[PDB]
This record gives structure tokens, C-alpha cells and sequence, in this order.
């Protein structure tokens, strides 16, 4: 019973470590997403809703079912409701809530950690919100950037010196591949950036891949 | 059963007559159509009584159970849909006679000029909704009268006081045409409700005021 | 409700009317018919309304649902399928009188020729889909009328706008045979809503082209 | 068995023990509510009926499946009976059976510890009611204040002989706050509410921003 | 059947005739329709006569269950509203011929002033409720009757026993001009039921009371 | 802990003594070669237009979820349109299927897929390559995918002797070489997902045309 | 519609109509009804158009899951009888207007004589099946013309083109008395699709051969 | 998890050791079965559909249930394709994945070995096909010969010296019966045999009994 759920608390911890890293900062014009990710294919950020990204770190299966349950969630709410009473708030809750039942419920811990990011509404003016959601299901509301997934400390370190709040785009892509380095060549061939777009008029998800990433590396 | 909602610089009013039957005979005086449904949103509902009052009750339920769950009341938009989704869900008994037409005055909070904030939405038994863009709106066996009569009323509405009093003007011609909708009583004191919204809230408009309103386009018709 | 539609060299228009009626009587003015359901696709609906506006919300989740899932958008067909499947699975309640009959207009981002990318899908209650093939269609109750038009107009159809013109003067001709069809209120400034699709993305119409190809079609016509 | 129920109990009762603490008391103008909360969006406090308030410690996504079902177990009652039928030991009860369940049928039990604070309503004079349900359905009937969370017995002495009935809402602030202190404390790290007895129907309203800024100095 | 209530300086009184009928004929007249359903409350019940019995006793048994459940009885508009969702459940085989219209009679305890917290409360077969405001009311056949009768005697009803009074006489009237509603029979002495109640409850009214003044208004009418 | 080790134990050791599949890209497409003594039972098979199996270990169990495959791509095609059937997706579903499978099932799959997807006809885009091994882990391999049995010294043969938009025929010879350090046409299954073809790529080179291959 | 299709020495041939209507209104010009539903399998569908397109497709797709699931395709008694329960399953919806009448042709790999491998099977709304035996036959509103036609036409059947010339006519004839089955429309510049299937498989019939026996037929007629 | 998996592969190892031996040849005819069974109406070899026939060794209500199951399968997908369609290869395809769920998830797994085997189709000269499945759902399909049951590896090595492709009816059936004493005198009473004769026009399984089957042992 405690030496069961400390058994659990380890494996989905070791799973968590043994991925590689996510980086999600809170810079002048949205959330940078940034991941250490060599695939063409397979990725790791993800739309949520109109105003609301996904990072994972961890087993890939795994956080790909909650972000596919994220999206079923935040779908259906804005049907049910109104888009604009989707949240990245109630979307991290949900989470929360899910990670903690299959954490004590499933066979096997889900070795995941989850950010959930929400950036304001076209024409209107407010800061960025950042939750991390840990495989237990614990929840936390940071301000400025979340680390997920590896070496943490070196990374969540290095953005504590470096970090700036309103930071262009490009200064803010150099912050966080500076960070990840610190925690490990990283390139547009291992990396997966994405952006939320606060000057969106409606989807603010982008992703930034190949020239255009290339040009905002140098 | 009259229910009319207009909108006036700055907010929005909806007023409802007093009458329930049963066939010719009348069955009911003091019947309250209007209700607050939240802080920022008003419904009037005609048609079958048990379901009219099933429907805002239900309704006033549903919303602030949103608001309690999430922290955060619903949009004005979900207030529509979830209403609708209402409606939809009682098209079956409103063909067997239970029908429930409902009309929704609100003020938006987080529209960007307050000064139209105001809203006014018209449904059918479809639980079809849509968003009034005229200004006003009316609901019930009464309501082509009192649609007709704001027409040609509407142009004095500049405040909340002169919105209240074409609210109930257009309540009279109602009941003046439409034998379901009563009319002021004056014999027995008993006067068409109303409920006014803006940036402040929605509040019931005290009883007093439509009395005045109601004697004052008496003495004028006379 | 006349919805129209058309393809021009390089994309497509689709416009439709304003009106909603129970019975006899009026009961909108300002209805809007014609939905930017994603970048590339546009959707018109006539039929019962409160059908109409729930088949259209409902089928642009259902295309951002997959594009999000999947990290793709479906193919122009697969739109086609799903938007059918919705017709076919209402079959039902459209013979108890909720009816939706959508028409679909598009840009496929992987077509062979763009300048021939553009596609227009008509639909029918069973859920029946045809693709058309000689650059225009309609649906609704003044959707002969638009079409007999679009017979006789459709060859000055040479890019963006003189598509817009043709599409606004077909839903005229369809007002001015069809009562259930609303045509310009120049007495109110209401006018016709319409997208336009293209390589670039679909995007609403400005009021303010389509009040002054109304205004050119009316006094066109008055002499 | 006596085993199993032994280590249940340590687990959740270290689990609580681990946690920020709460406290609920009594005073003139009905009840409040103070905890040691840094989120800016996440929330241990919050409204279930019209004069019932509810205040939780320990795991929040837990903590937070409780509020909901007593949301819709008093939203259930008050519209199949009437809102007047809602009553906070009703709630405190249903929270009691349903601790209990989780508590002996649940693959880990729940690491929370409840309050349910009921006021008069309008007009009406009438002592205010205060409940604590443990984790193990336990239920008390509390008089004056009640403290959940972490290392109760500082805070709870603390409050013992400095707690004085119909305090000013100031009064009675400033002696949780300073009882919270005993334990593990400004605006930022605080979540305040009260059920106000005078207000007509919802009692229930948040203490925030510049307001408890003004409450916090004087 | 007939069913009157109204109210009274400090409390209501509810009455109900003795006849049940299978068409013209006559199947009873000793039948009890007022039902003390709590200490504060009665319910009469107009007419399919197993459903109105079973009603009665199924309700009285749900207060008492809610009140032995959560040690406290419902509060009076809760019992409003279980009273008019089991009248709603009961739509469809009313529909069929197995209707029960209740009407509710009750003294609120919890009310802000105590003269006037009287209640009286009347339903329909939908479900539906409204609370009566104008002193009295009337279900069944003879309702139409009864309550034109209360409209001008209602002026006379000053304590319980005025109250009572016009109660019978209103039931009179009912019975004299509808054949479903029972008159008193003298030959076999058998005379209305009715319940009072006030701030001490809910008491069954002595049928020898009822029979004096049901003679003294047939005396009066007699000249 | 110790059951899902256990699990894992139980599935590794199972692929390790089964035999050995490869999948590589060439200059036409995609090919597949398993060791396989078997003329009837097959371990590479069509999932759909353009897209290709390959399995190693109990068949059985990747035989399951080989129809499983079949069954999900052509609900899919079905449900909207065929070219929305894609490998990365069939991949996807198979990770998802693996994990669940690993986590939950009786006695887990011992069992390694790969899915690989060609172009259409008439377009130009680089063949890809999915490996899903027996928890649901899933990689994305540009080259070569190597299954089954000991695959460090097939893959590291692969490595040296591999070229881009190689011959079918260069191609089958440096698979079959690779496989070697782990072979006719009685002990060799081979197919290939050809880029060529109009709709479905999918194709068995059996018989007198693979011994023509090989020799 | 009309859709025909007939054996010829070593062979079969499949062709059909491109007209879909609404009432008597022309709703399509240019539709297609012929199927290639394998390497060596086609049908023809009639009926309510959307059963007709969701039964080839469906169809299509449930003969390559066989397929693929099996390794070996289904035989063609197989293949029939998965068409037959297929319509079969549709006669509720098929009584209430919802109809798709197929026909089945085809070239079986797996035949007894190899020279006489074609096949042709016509269905009814029941699900029931009959492997024709006389050469050729139709399905559709103007099938009995079409049959007809061939009756006196099959005669000339020597090779695969003298075979789609035929089918081309009886078609023909069938549009020349049956309003619901599009001719020739030399204006657009729209024929009938055909399928020819022999041992080497089916193959769509290029527009460009099928317009020339349409014309040849029309200057024969007139 | 090794453990159970291990014990249930100890356990069906042993009860089919225990049990008598079947084998089945191809020969010039279609495909012959022989099996030791001593009882009169208890039969191991059975018919499965038009060509394809069914042999088993083990525990006998368990291949009983196999063989029924067998011919549900295949008269159910007779039925709904046609009879053509159902093929040896299919049949030993579902009794793969049927034994691989009993060894994995019944009670006991079952103590049977499987032989699947089909002839030509009347008038057609194709190479028969031999499977044999074993009690864990492995699968192989054999050119020339299958032994099942008892001790297998001196039968399979007999018959691997004394097998000739294409031989006599009466020759194969000295073989194998050679074969299987080694592992003193085998007759009738001893012996089940059947054969999956090419040459019928249709339903190829037919039995060896008594006075026939007698006479080919001399
Ligand atoms: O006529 C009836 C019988 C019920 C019925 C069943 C099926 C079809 C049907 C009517 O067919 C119908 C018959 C009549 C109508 C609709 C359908 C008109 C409608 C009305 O006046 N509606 C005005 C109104 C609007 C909103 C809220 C309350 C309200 F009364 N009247 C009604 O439903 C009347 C109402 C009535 O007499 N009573 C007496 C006591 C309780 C009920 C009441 C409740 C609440 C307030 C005032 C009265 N029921
Ligand atoms: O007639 C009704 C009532 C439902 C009904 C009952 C019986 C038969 C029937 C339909 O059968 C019918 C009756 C009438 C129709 C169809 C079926 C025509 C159809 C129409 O105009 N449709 C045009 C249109 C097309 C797309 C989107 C919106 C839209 F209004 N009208 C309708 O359904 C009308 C619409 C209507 O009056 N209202 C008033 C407020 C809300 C609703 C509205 C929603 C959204 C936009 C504009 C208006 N509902
Ligand atoms: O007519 C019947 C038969 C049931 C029936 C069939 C078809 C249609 C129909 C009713 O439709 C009807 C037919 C007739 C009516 C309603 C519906 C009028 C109604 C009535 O008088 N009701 C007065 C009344 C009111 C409240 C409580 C008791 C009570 F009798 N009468 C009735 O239901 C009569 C009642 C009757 O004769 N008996 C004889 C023995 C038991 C029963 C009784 C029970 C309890 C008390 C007094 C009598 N049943
Ligand atoms: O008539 C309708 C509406 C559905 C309906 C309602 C009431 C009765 C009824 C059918 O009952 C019927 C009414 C009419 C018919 C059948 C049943 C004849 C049948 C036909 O022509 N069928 C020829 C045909 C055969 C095979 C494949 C496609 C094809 F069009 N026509 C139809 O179903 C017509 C078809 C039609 O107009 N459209 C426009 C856009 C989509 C649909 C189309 C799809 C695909 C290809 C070409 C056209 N639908």
C-alpha cells in the first residue's frame, strides 16, 4: 500500500527521466514550445484549443492518449457551450483529475508530465498561464516557463538566470535551446517548436519547422 | 401569454403580462413569466404553464451550476446555446402539447461596447435561436401586436425609463388584441412584471412603477 | 433560402440570402446562411434553421476535431463523406420536417491544376453527394431559379469578382421569384453574405463589395 | 485487515499531514475562510449552496472530485425538493458516507480533510454551523473553528485562546492569519472567502486583490 | 367531486363531497377525498377515484420519508414540488383515463407573518402549480360552481368557523347544480368532510359540525 | 516493478529467439525480407494502398494484430477517404494497441511490427519507416528497420552497406547479406511496397522471379 | 438508369448511363455508375442514388478486407453472395425508398473452362441472385428496353468491340424510350463508362472509343 | 508472471507426453491419419469440411471442444462466403489464436496438439498441406509429416528416415505405423485411421475400419 504507490511514484518518475526534454516559456507574443525531437512525424506539442497548447514529456503512447482526451474534452465543452468558454485552466483540471486516477488505478502509472498552456484572446490583453501536470496528478500554476521531462534542474536553472519576460521571438528560441543544451548538436533536425500566437485572430497554434526555424536560429 | 424585451442605450428590459387559461376561461391573474435567470440575464417563456415554469427553473439551475463547477459563469453565447439544447431536447412533448417557447434578454460583460451590450434572443420549438439585431422582440400569442406596436414605438426609447414604458405599452396593445394576455387590473391592483438589466445587474422592476405606467397610457387612451 | 455557388479560375465563390420565415411571415433579416467551416471549405444550408445552424457548427468541429487529432486535415473527400454522413444520419427527422440540405464549395490544397482546384459538392436528404462539374450550383427554395441564371450568366465568370457579381445576381433573380428568399434591403443596408476561396484561404466577403454590386444589379435592371 | 486499514489510515493522514493548512471560524458576520495558497487560479475554497461554503487540505485533484459531487448533490436536491432543502449537514453527511467508501473500497485512499460551513439565511438569526469530515468519514460537529492541514495543533491552540465570538471580520482575520503563522503570509499566499450571512441569497464571495490588501493592513 | 379550500384569519380549511360515480350511476357515498397528508397539510383529490386514493396515500408516505430521512420535513414549496412532479409522472395514463387532479391545502410554519400563512395551492394534469393568491379554490366536476359560490361569499369568512361555513355552502352549491358532486343526505346522514388547519396542525372537522351548518343552510334555502 | 519487468522479460526474450525481418528503402519504394521457412504463413502483408507490414515473433499474436491493422485502415478509408489512411496513424494506433496490450492483457504480446508507407503514384516523397516494439515504443527510422532475433549485427551491417535510392536488386542483396550474419528462396519471404504501381503498392516477389533477384 | 452487361468470347462487358434525376428534373449529367470493384469485378448499380454510391464503395471495400485479411481473394460465388446479403440487408430501408438494385460482371480466375470464365449476375430487391446463362442482361428503368435491344443485337457479338458497340446500343435504345436514362449528349460531349473485363482484368473503356460508337449509332439511325 | 507462464507450458507439456501418438503423411493419395486409440467410439481424428480433415492428441474432452469449434468456424464461413473459401490455412489460423487465448487466459490451458490438414479439390493437382498447432498457439505448416502426442521425437526421426514423397496408400500405412511403435503389435484394436482422399468428389475424409483396415496390414 505505501511501498506500492512509492513502487509506482518511482517507475513513472524513472519513465519521466529517461525522455528527453520540453521547454514552455511565456514570451512577448504568446508561449514558445520548445522540444528536444528528432522525429519528422511523431510529435510532442500539440493544439488543444483556440487558445491553448499541449507539451508532454515521457512514454510517447501514453501522452498521446491524454492529448487525444485533452482535445475530446476541450471539443466537446466548446460545442456543448461556447468556444470562448474553453479554458487552459479547466483543461489542466481535467488533467489533474485523469492523471490521478490512472496513477492509482491502472495496472501500469503513466510515466508522462503534461504542460498546459492558454494565451489571451485576440485584442485583449493578459498574461500568459502555464500548468504542469505530473504523473500523479499533481498541478502546479508557474508563471514564467516549465521544464518537463530528463535532467530538469540544469534547464529549469539556466532559464532562471536567463530568462527576461517580453523577450522577442527569436531571443526567447535562443533562451530555450540554450537551457536544453545545458541539460545534455541541437538543430531544426532535433528539434519540435511551436509557438501560441496571442496575435492570432483565432487559432493561435503554429508550429515553426525547417527554413523558417533555420532563419530564427542564427 | 405576451413577453417583450427591447434594448435601450446602456441595458436591456423584459416584461411579461399576468395571465394563465385553460381554454376560454381564465385560470390564472397573478401568473410571474419574467425570471432573473442569473445576475445578467432575464427569461420570459409562453406556452404550456407546467412547462414553462419546469424550463426556467431548470434553466436558473443549470447555469449557476456551470458557474459553481467552474468558477467562472458560462459565456453569454453558452447561456444561448444551453437554453436551446433545452428547447431541442423538448420538441417531442411540445408536439404532444407541452410546449415551452421561452424569449432570453441578458446584458453582455465581456462584450466590448457597453453601451450595446445588451441582448435580446428569439427561439422556436426547434430549439432554433436567434440573436435579435432590431432592438426588441416578443414571445407569445400576443406577440405580432406587441411587435407591431414597438415598431412604431421604438424611436422614443432613449433610457431605461423610456424603455419601460414602451415595454408596457406594447404589453397593453397585446392584451388590448389578444384575449391570452392579460391586461393591468385595476380593480385588484395586479400589473404586468418586468425585470430591467444593465452593467449593475438585473433587478425586478418594482410593482409602483408599472402601475403608473399602465394608468398613465389608460388615461391616455380614454 | 437560396444558397449559390461557383467556381472561378483559381478558386470559388458562395453566397446566399438573408431571409428566415415562418409560414407567410418574416421572422429574420439578417440570417447567415454561408459558413467559413476551415481555411479551405465553405458550407451554405437551407432547410429548417435551427437544423441548419447545428449541422454547420457541428460539422466545422468535426473537421478541426480530426485536423487536431490526426495533425493533418482531412482530404476534400473525406470532408465531402463526413458532411454526408451527417445529411444521411438526419434522414429521419428531415422527413418529420427537420430538414438540412447543405452545399459545399472548396479550395483542395492537393488537386492536380490550381487553377482548377476549386470544388462545389451538392447534397440531397438521403445523404447524396455529387461533385459538379460545370462550375455551379445551388441549393434551397429559390435554387432553380439561381441556377437557370447562373445558365445564362456564368460565362463572364472570369476571376474573383466577376464571380461575386454573378453569385449575388443569381441570389436576386432567386429573391425575385422566391418568396422564401430574401434579396437586397436597401432601406435597411442588409445585402447578401458570400466567401470567396482561393490558394490563400477562405475569407469573408466585405458588406461593402457586395452592397455595390447589389446597387450596380438593381439600377442595372431599373432602368 | 487491521493491517491494510492501518496503513491506509498512515498513508492519508501522512498525505494531510504534508499539506498546507486551512481554517474556518465563526464570526459576527457569519464564517471565513483563510488558507495558505500561492496559486493565482487554483482554489481550495469555494461556494456548494446558497449558505454552504466549502474549504478542503491535501490533494487538490481529490479535494476537487469532492467539491464537484457536492455541487451536484446540492444542485440534485435543491431542484428535486426546494433550495431551502439543502442544508450544510446534508452535505457534511453525504461527504461523510462518501469518505467512507473511498476510504475502505478505493485502490488508495483519499488524502484530504473537509470543512462544510453553513450560514444563516436572510434575516434569519441562527448560530453558524461548522463540520469536518476526515478521511475515513469521520464527521465532528465543530462549534466555534475548525483547522485541517499539515501541523494542526499550533494553529489550533493559536486560535483556542485567542478566538473571540462575533469578532469583527478584521478581528477574526487577523487571528487566523496569525494562527496560520503558528503553523508553516500576504495576498500572495493567501485564499480568503467568507459565507456573509447578509448577503440575500448567495453568502458566498471572495476576498481578493486590493480588498484584502485593505483587510490585511488594518 | 368537488374540492374546496380557503383561507381563513390564521389558517385554511378544506372540504370535499361524499360521492363516487361509474357514468349516471351512483357507486358510493360515504367516499373520503380529504386526506391529512402531514401534520400541516391535506389534499383533496378529484378523479379517476383509484388513482386519487393511491395519490394520497403515496404522497403522505413521501413526506414522511423525506422527513424521517433528513430529520426535518420538507420545506412547504418542496412538497409543492413533489406533489406536482408525481401529477407529472402520471401524464400518460392520465391521458388514458387514469387522472388524479389534486389540490393542496397547508400552513406554513416557516412563513414571515403567521395570519396569513395559509397556503393554498391548486394543479392540472400537466404538473403544473401556481399558488393561489385570491383566498380560495376548487377541483372537480363541481369546481366551476363552487368557486363562483366562494366569489360572493368569501366576504363573510372572518375566523375558522365563517371559514367553514362558506366551505359548505360552496360544496352545496356544487351539488346542486352538478350530479357528480354529492349533496348532504339527511336520510342517511352523511354529510361532507373537511379539514382545518392552523398553527396547532391539521384536525379532521367533526362530522356533527359539518351537519349543523349543511342543515342551517338548507334550512335557509328552504325560506 | 516487479511484474512489469516480469512482462518485459517475458516479451524481449520471446523476440529474441524469434527469427529476423528487415525493412529498407530503395529507389522504388520500400522492401521487405524475413527469414521464413513457411510457404503459407506470412510475417510481411498489405495494410493498405500504400502501406506495408512487417512482424517478428509469435505469430499468433502479430497475426492479430496484423487483421487489427487491416480492420482500423479500412474502417478509416471507409469512414472518410482513402488517402487519409496514412502509415504514421496506422504507427500511431499500434503504439496505442502495444501499450495497452503490455499493460493490461493476460501474458503481453511478444511481439515487433514495423509499418512503412510509400508514395502515391505520380508524386515524389521519401518512403518512411515505423518500428513499434512490444510496449507500445514507437521510431521513426529513415533508412532501415531490423526486427527480431539479434539485431545489432544485422542493423551495423546495414549501416556500412547501405545506399539511398538503391537498385531492387543491390537492395535484396545487401538485406539478405545482413540477414545472413544473424538463405533461398524456400527460407525467404519478400515483398515490397512499389512506388510504381497505380493504387496498391503491395507486392509479393515470389518463386522464379525472387531466385532471378537473388542470382 | 440503365446499366448492361454482356459476355463476349472470352470476356465481359459492362456499360452504363450518366443521368441521375429529381422527379422528372435533370439533377446530374455526368454521373458515374460503373464500377471497378476488383482486379476482375465490376457493378452497376441502380436505384436511389446515395444507396447505389455507398454499395459500390462499401462493396469494394469489403471485398479487398477479405483480401487482405485471407491473402487470396474471395471466389466468385463468394463474392456474390456478399453482394446478395449486402441488398438483402437493405429491404426494410429499400421498401421506404432507399433502394440500390446491382448488377454483378465479371471474369473468374478459378473457372472450370477457361474459355467460357465470364459471368454475369443480376439481383433483386429481395437480395436474390441468378447467374445469367443467356449472354447478356440489364438493370435499371430501361433494362427491358436494353434487353430487348440485345435480344436482337447479341448476334453480332464476335470480339470485345463488336461486344461494347452492343452494350452502346442497347443503351442507347434504352434512353430513346426511358426519360431516367441519359443518351449521348453531343453538346457536352458526355457517353456512357464502360468496363471491359477479360483474363488480363478490367479496364476502364477509354471515352474516346465509346463516343465513336455512339456516333457511328446515331448516324445509323438517322 | 514467468512463473504462471511456466507452470501452464510445464503443465500441457506433461499431459500431452502422457497421451497416446497421432500422425498424419502425405501421400500419393491426399493425406493419411493414424492414431492409437483402443476405444470403439471415442475418435481423435475427425473431418472438418469438404477437404479438410482434423486430428488430435491430448486430453479428449478439450480437442473435442476444438473440433466442434472447428467445424462452427467452418461451416459458419462456408455459409456466409462460400464453401471454396474455407481453406486448411485458414482453419489452423483460428486454432492459433484460440489455443494462444486458452493458454493464456483460461483457467487451465488445454493439453492438446493439433493437426490441420487439406487434400486437392476433386479434379485439381495441388501440393497437400499439413499444420500442427500447439497448446500455446505456435503454428507450422509441415511438407510430409506431423506427429502429435506421447514421445514425438523417435516417431518424427523414423519417419524421416522411412518417408517417401508420393508413395503408396498401403506403403505409408506400414510406414507410419513403423513409426509409431517405435515409441509391440499395433491392429484394429489398437488403431484409428483415416485418410483425406483426393479422388472423392467432395467431402474427402473417409474412415479405415475392421475388415479394411486389416486388410492393409498384411
Ligand atoms: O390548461 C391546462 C391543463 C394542462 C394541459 C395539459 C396538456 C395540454 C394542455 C394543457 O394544452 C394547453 C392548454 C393551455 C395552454 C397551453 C397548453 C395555455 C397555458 C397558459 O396559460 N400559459 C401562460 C403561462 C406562461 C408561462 C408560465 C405560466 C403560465 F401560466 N395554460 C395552461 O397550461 C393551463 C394552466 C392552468 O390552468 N393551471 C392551474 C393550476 C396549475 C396551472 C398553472 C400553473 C402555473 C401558473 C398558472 C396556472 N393548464
Ligand atoms: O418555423 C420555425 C419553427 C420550427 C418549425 C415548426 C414547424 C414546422 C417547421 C419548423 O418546418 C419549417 C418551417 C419553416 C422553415 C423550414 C421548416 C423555413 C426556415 C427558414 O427560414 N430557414 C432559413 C435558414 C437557413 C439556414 C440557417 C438559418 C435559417 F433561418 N424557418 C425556420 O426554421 C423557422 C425559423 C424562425 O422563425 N426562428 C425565430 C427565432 C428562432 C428561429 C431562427 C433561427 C435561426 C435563424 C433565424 C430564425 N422556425
Ligand atoms: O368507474 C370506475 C371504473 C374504473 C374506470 C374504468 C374506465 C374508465 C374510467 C374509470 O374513467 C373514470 C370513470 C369514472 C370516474 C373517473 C374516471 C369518476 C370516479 C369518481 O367518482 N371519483 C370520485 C373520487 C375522488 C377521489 C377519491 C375517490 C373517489 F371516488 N369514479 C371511479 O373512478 C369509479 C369508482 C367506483 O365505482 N368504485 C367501486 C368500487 C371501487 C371504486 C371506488 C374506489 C374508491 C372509492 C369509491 C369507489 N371506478
Ligand atoms: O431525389 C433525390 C433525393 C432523395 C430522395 C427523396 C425522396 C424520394 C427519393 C429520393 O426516391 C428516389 C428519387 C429519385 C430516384 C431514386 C429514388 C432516382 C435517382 C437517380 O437518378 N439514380 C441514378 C443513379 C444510379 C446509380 C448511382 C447514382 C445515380 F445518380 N435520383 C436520386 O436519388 C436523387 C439524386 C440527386 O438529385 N442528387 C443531387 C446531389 C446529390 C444527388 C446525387 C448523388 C449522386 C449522383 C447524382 C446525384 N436524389
Amino acid at each position: 500500500m505505501e511501498q506500492a504507490m512509492r513502487e509506482r511514484s518511482e517507475l513513472a518518475r524513472k519513465g519521466i527521466a529517461r525522455a528527453k526534454s520540453v521547454v514552455a516559456l511565456a514570451y512577448a507574443g504568446g508561449v514558445l514550445f520548445v522540444a528536444e525531437n528528432p522525429s519528422r512525424s511523431l510529435q510532442k506539442i500539440s493544439e488543444l484549443y483556440d487558445r491553448v497548447g499541449f507539451a508532454a514529456a515521457g512514454k510517447f503512447n501514453e501522452f498521446d492518449n491524454l492529448r487525444r482526451g485533452g482535445i475530446q474534452f476541450a471539443d466537446t465543452r466548446g460545442y456543448a457551450y461556447d468556444r470562448r468558454d474553453v479554458t487552459g485552466r479547466q483543461l489542466a483540471n481535467v488533467y489533474a483529475q485523469t492523471l490521478g486516477t490512472i496513477f492509482t488505478e491502472q495496472a501500469k502509472p503513466y510515466e508522462v508530465e503534461l504542460c498546459v498552456a492558454e494565451v489571451a484572446h485576440y485584442g485583449e490583453t493578459k498574461r500568459p498561464e502555464l500548468y504542469r501536470i505530473t504523473y500523479d496528478g499533481s498541478i502546479a500554476d508557474e508563471p514564467h516557463f516549465v521544464v518537463m521531462g530528463g535532467t530538469t534542474e540544469p534547464i529549469a536553472n539556466a532559464l532562471k538566470e536567463s530568462y527576461a519576460e517580453n523577450a522577442s521571438l527569436t531571443d526567447a528560441l535562443r533562451i530555450a535551446v540554450a537551457a536544453l543544451r545545458a541539460g545534455s548538436t541541437l538543430g531544426v533536425a532535433s528539434l519540435e517548436v511551436a509557438v501560441l500566437d496571442a496575435n492570432r485572430p483565432r487559432r493561435a497554434f503554429r508550429r515553426i519547422t525547417g527554413s523558417a526555424l533555420q532563419a530564427l536560429l542564427v | 401569454t405576451t413577453i417583450v424585451a427591447l434594448k435601450y442605450p446602456g441595458g436591456v428590459v423584459m416584461a411579461g403580462d399576468r395571465r394563465s387559461t385553460q381554454g376560454n376561461m381564465i385560470s390564472g391573474r397573478d401568473v410571474r413569466k419574467v425570471y432573473i435567470t442569473d445576475d445578467y440575464t432575464a427569461t420570459g417563456i409562453a406556452g404550456t404553464a407546467a412547462v414553462a415554469v419546469e424550463f426556467a427553473r431548470l434553466y436558473a439551475v443549470e447555469l449557476e451550476h456551470y458557474e459553481k463547477l467552474e468558477g467562472v459563469p458560462l459565456t453569454f453565447a453558452g447561456k444561448i446555446n444551453r437554453l436551446a439544447i433545452m428547447v431541442r431536447g423538448n420538441l417531442a412533448a411540445a408536439m404532444q402539447g407541452l410546449l415551452a417557447l421561452p424569449l432570453l434578454a441578458g446584458y453582455d460583460i465581456h462584450a466590448s461596447d457597453p453601451q450595446s451590450a445588451g441582448r435580446i434572443v428569439s427561439f422556436d420549438a426547434a430549439g432554433g435561436w436567434n440573436i435579435e439585431e432590431e432592438g426588441y422582440q416578443a414571445v407569445g400569442s400576443g406577440s405580432l401586436f406587441a411587435k407591431s406596436s414597438m415598431k412604431k414605438l421604438y424611436s422614443q426609447v432613449t433610457d431605461g425609463d423610456s424603455g419601460l414604458r414602451v415595454a408596457v405599452e406594447a404589453l397593453y396593445d397585446a392584451a388590448d388584441d389578444d384575449s391570452a394576455t392579460g391586461g393591468p387590473d385595476l380593480v385588484r391592483g395586479i400589473f404586468p412584471t418586468a425585470v430591467i438589466i444593465d452593467a449593475d445587474g438585473a433587478v425586478d422592476v418594482p410593482e409602483s412603477r408599472i402601475a403608473e405606467l399602465a394608468r398613465a397610457i389608460i388615461e391616455s387612451r380614454s
